[PDB]
């Protein structure tokens, strides 16, 4: 039961790790020719 | 008869544009001609009661 | 094999605290919030627009103007005839209180007010007019006046009721009189009969008639009790009060 | 006869325009013409005492 | 609307939401277009304005 | 007891801040055109 | 029973940042071309 | 009888403060349109 | 007779075209003409529910 | 009959053409003529799953 804390506070740091990949995303680029 | 219809309203002033589409502002304390005088006014939820028992409210499609 | 799961609920409850509801509601209690600090004691002032002439006499009253806080109020002037009279220059005094936008060349001012009960006084000088005109103005009345015209007692630098009939407006002195059995606008101001409408009259005949561009016509005449209308090509006969 | 209506009025002075549209400007110590002795000048509450004890008001369509 | 410069007649009012374009378009009475001069606004705190 | 202290505090700070917020007004803009 | 404060401490902050995240608003472009 | 210094204290910021604000007075402006 | 299909759903205010063409938007209360009075709005599961105990969900190939 | 043969496979849709080169898309809740409705659509093996008992696969050769 004291493994929990570190078994929270492991998953947190995925949680966040990959919260800031769903968030963060580029917008387009144009390519225009004559 | 005509029928005005709220505008816009606020706390004190409420705008009313009649059936003519004539628009006007009112207070609390005032007479309305073709219902008499409002008797209470209710900013929240957009509410006009006249001292005739009346009840203004907005245009129903045009809401 | 739980400890995973009780593992992942503290893990979510740590990163969200505030249940989705709970969102809303705390959304709803900020907008209110918002409202509550948006309300404004009292009523608001009466948008109006008002007219008035001056009265350049050494004893007249000094023309008053009515003004509220943070709000934007427009000044006209004309002559007695009403035409536009362009201003030379103009002086304010405590300028904290109130704020002026003028044109070099409008005969029009915008101004605002910044405090809310000091009153001021004001001073405009016009291109021909030699003697200045002083006025006075108190913020924050019962009413607000968007517009104030202001008619000048001599000639401007430029130089009518039948039109301003025929738009809508009614001549000073009017009083209501009473119309039965037509859509035809009927008033008496002194002691002249002005119809407004959009058919043609026949029968009594007028003097003196205006129309509109858009096809209104207003007649001015005597006074008739009945009223013969021709429209459609049939001729109708109507009767009036007074 | 003519009525005055108040237009624009603070503790001290009071401008009152006339139903047939003079101004006047007046304070606590002035006799109104046709209708006695100022008694009471308040700015708030819309009250103005005259001495026959005529109460007068704001202007109503002008609110 | 049709407005009316009458003393006692009453200011057009417009609605309007955060973050949403109101547009306003001038007309003459024939409806034909009629170019702006200039303007003025008040506490532009609340207000954003573009004009050409 | 301490509670309406605090309280008293906090709602004078909060108060504080919003009569200063209530106080700043801005001033009109011309804006001309050819 | 103390749990509370530290279950409410968490949800202030993040209290914080909502409110904040509606405050903000950007203006319109005035898009022009020829 | 203590009140008086708390009243001294309240009521000597704001007199001090109020007495100047009906001293300072604006001037005037002059405007020339041509 | 005419069947209207959500389009633009959100809470409050829901957007319906119709079999005409006609694309509009109402709220929870207003008189759905055809159908009779909205009654309920879901802007999950793309229900919408009228007091004639009609039920409005998006079309099969526009979904 | 008409045979459909699966072209893209993905939770929530699924892209497939049939025998005759008709294409389309379809969503969990969707219709399939000759076909029924699809009952469970399945992001493994590009097995697609229909209320008329058939499973929709790729095509042999066209993989």
């Amino acid at each position: 039961q004291q493994e929990i804390q570190q078994r929270t506070s492991d998953m947190l740091t995925a949680a966040t790790q990959l919260v800031q990949d769903w968030k963060q995303v580029e917008t387009q680029v144009y390519t225009e020719g004559t | 008869r005509i029928i005005y219809y709220i505008q816009a309203v606020i706390p004190g002033r409420a705008w009313l544009i009649g059936s003519n589409g004539s628009t006007l502002t009112v207070r609390e304390g005032s007479k309305i001609p073709g219902y008499g005088m409002v008797k209470l006014i209710d900013s929240l939820q957009g509410r006009i009661l006249t001292s005739s028992g009346q009840v203004i409210k907005f245009s129903q499609e045009d809401s | 094999e739980v400890i995973d799961k009780k593992a992942f609920k503290d893990m979510t409850r740590n990163l969200y605290p505030l249940n989705p509801e709970q969102v809303v509601k705390l959304k709803q209690i900020y907008e209110t919030s918002e409202y509550a600090k948006a309300a404004t004691p009292g009523t608001p002032p009466k948008p109006t627009a008002t007219s008035q002439f001056v009265n350049l006499s050494p004893g007249s009253t000094p023309p008053v103007i009515r003004l509220s806080q943070g709000f934007v109020s427009s000044l006209v002037f004309l002559d007695s005839t009403g035409a536009p009279w362009p201003i030379a220059a103009y002086d304010l005094g405590d300028p904290s209180s109130f704020n002026i936008q003028w044109d070099k060349t409008s005969n029009t001012l915008m101004i605002q007010a910044t405090k809310l009960y000091n009153y001021g006084n004001l001073a405009v000088r016009l291109r021909g007019l030699n003697t200045p005109v002083m006025l006075t103005l108190i913020p924050g009345q019962k009413a607000v006046d968007y517009r104030v015209d202001l008619r000048v007692q001599g000639y401007g630098p430029n130089a009518d009721l039948l039109l301003h009939v025929l738009e809508g407006v009614p001549p000073p002195g009017s009083r209501r009189l009473v119309v039965s059995g037509g859509d035809a606008r009927a008033w008496l101001s002194n002691e002249k009969m002005y119809v407004r409408t959009n058919l043609t009259i026949l029968s009594p005949g007028w003097l003196a008639s205006m129309t509109s561009a858009d096809g209104t016509h207003a007649y001015e005449m005597q006074k008739s009790p009945v009223l013969l209308v021709s429209w459609h090509g049939k001729v109708m006969q109507l009767k009036v009060e007074g």
